[PDB]
């Protein structure tokens, strides 16, 4: 007798300043009889911070928050809706009901910005001077402000193509161009990165017309 | 209305955690307390709530046998404890104001990171990444557990800044890095120092990225 909440979709990509649409089921009705208010609540969380409330009582606005953010419904049935999604409106979005203990939350819904292709500016860094003491090198190469999301790495040394000794990681969706950005690391023994001269990032990505490469020579 | 929890920190498995969370202003008053998880990449789950006035807490009943709410109204301070940890219970843990009588959840702590592992805490080091744009950085190595946490020159820098997930290295030990793109004209001007924050060891560089 837990109240399910269940959202749908899991995840929606539009293009910018298009109406998102988030919907919320409840296993239970929220409507409590007596005030005919309904306990549901939706929340905004982005990466590395708190969830932040946006709607109470089912289609009141907390303080703050834009007028493109707006929810609906009664009983079980509910829906946010943002009517114009801005850069800035890339999160996950949980409804929640608190009509009774314990209380719930939806699955959350991923909302992304779906934009024109951003071919990547790539760099890439030497380890330093200071990591060399400790007998490892981490060679990174960075690409900047993609769209979308899909890249791929090749490291080379000395035109050798590297395998099992690398690691990447992206960011989330920019808040502001709606690009992601990618890190990639190679780590070599002090010994290894001694032996070889040519360090090389190659990039692939469909915002490029051929793979780009950049590289320095050791020294 | 501010909620300021204590920090992340590892816990063997078996052990037990004690998390709090600080309410400035001086009082919860006549609110209420949630403590809310957040396992990595997952949904939000409500633990238990504690309402000071009604000197009474409730818990999710998962959680029954391992939990424990308490709240010292003298010091505006609420405390979650969990017991015999596992591996499951690695999670960011907030802390989160409401009314008794509703149950919406208005304003929230900043989340603390507890990890379970048998790993022993160790401190980052922190390297540079030296550089009409330009690409400079600092690599923040070797570190357990997360999280760390990076500003720029002391939080003015913000704009073209990305810091990464980090990534578990094959030593067990995490690996991040940060970067920012600026002019490169400013690089004769400007000092570019990349602010490095590892609480679980007491752990703070602030690293001069020279050209």
């Amino acid at each position: 007798m837990d109240i399910v909440m269940t959202q749908s979709p899991d995840s929606l990509a539009v293009s910018l300043g298009e109406r998102a649409t988030i919907n919320c089921k409840s296993s239970q009705s929220v409507l409590y009889s007596s005030n005919n208010k309904n306990y549901l609540a939706w929340y905004q969380q982005k990466p590395g911070q708190p969830p932040k409330l946006l709607i109470y009582w089912a289609s009141t606005r907390e303080s703050g928050v834009p007028d493109r953010f707006s929810g609906s419904g009664s009983g079980t049935d509910f829906t946010l809706t943002i009517s114009s999604l801005q850069a800035e409106d890339v999160a996950v979005y949980y409804c929640q009901q608190y009509y009774s203990t314990p209380l719930t939350f939806g699955q959350g819904t991923k909302v992304e910005i779906k934009r024109t292709v951003a071919a990547p500016s790539v760099f890439i860094f030497p380890p330093s001077d200071e990591q060399l003491k400790s007998g490892t090198a981490s060679v990174v190469c960075l690409l900047n402000n993609f769209y979308p999301r899909e890249a791929k790495v090749q490291w080379k040394v000395d035109n050798a193509l590297q395998s099992g000794n690398s690691q990447e990681s992206v960011t989330e969706q920019d808040s502001k161009d709606s690009t992601y950005s990618l890190s990639s690391t190679l780590t070599l023994s002090k010994a290894d990165y001694e032996k070889h001269k040519v360090y090389a990032c190659e990039v692939t990505h469909q915002g490029l017309s051929s793979p780009v490469t950049k590289s320095f020579n050791r020294g | 209305v501010q909620l300021v929890q204590s920090g992340a920190e590892v816990k063997k498995p078996g052990s037990s955690v004690k998390v709090s969370c600080k309410a400035s202003g001086g009082t919860f008053s006549s609110y209420a307390i949630s403590w809310v998880r957040q396992a990595p990449g997952q949904g939000l789950e409500w633990m238990g709530g504690i309402i000071p006035i009604f000197g009474t807490a409730n818990y999710a009943q998962k959680f029954q046998g391992r939990v424990t709410i308490t709240a010292d109204e003298s010091t505006s301070t609420a405390y979650m404890e969990l017991s015999s940890l596992r591996s499951e219970d690695t999670a960011v843990y907030y802390c989160a104001r409401y009314d008794g009588i509703y149950g919406e959840l208005d304003f929230w702590g900043q989340g603390t990171l507890v990890t379970v592992s048998s790993a022993s805490t160790k401190g980052p080091s922190v390297f540079p990444l030296a550089p009409g744009t330009a690409a400079l950085g600092c690599l923040v190595k070797d570190y357990f557990p997360e999280p760390v946490t990076v500003s720029w020159n002391s939080g003015a820098l913000t704009s073209g800044v990305h810091t990464f997930p980090a990534v578990l290295q094959s030593s067990g030990l995490y690996s991040l890095s940060s970067v920012v793109t600026v002019p490169s004209s400013s690089l004769g001007t400007q000092t570019y120092i990349c602010n490095v924050n590892h609480k679980p060891s007491n752990t703070k560089v602030d690293k001069k990225v020279e050209p």
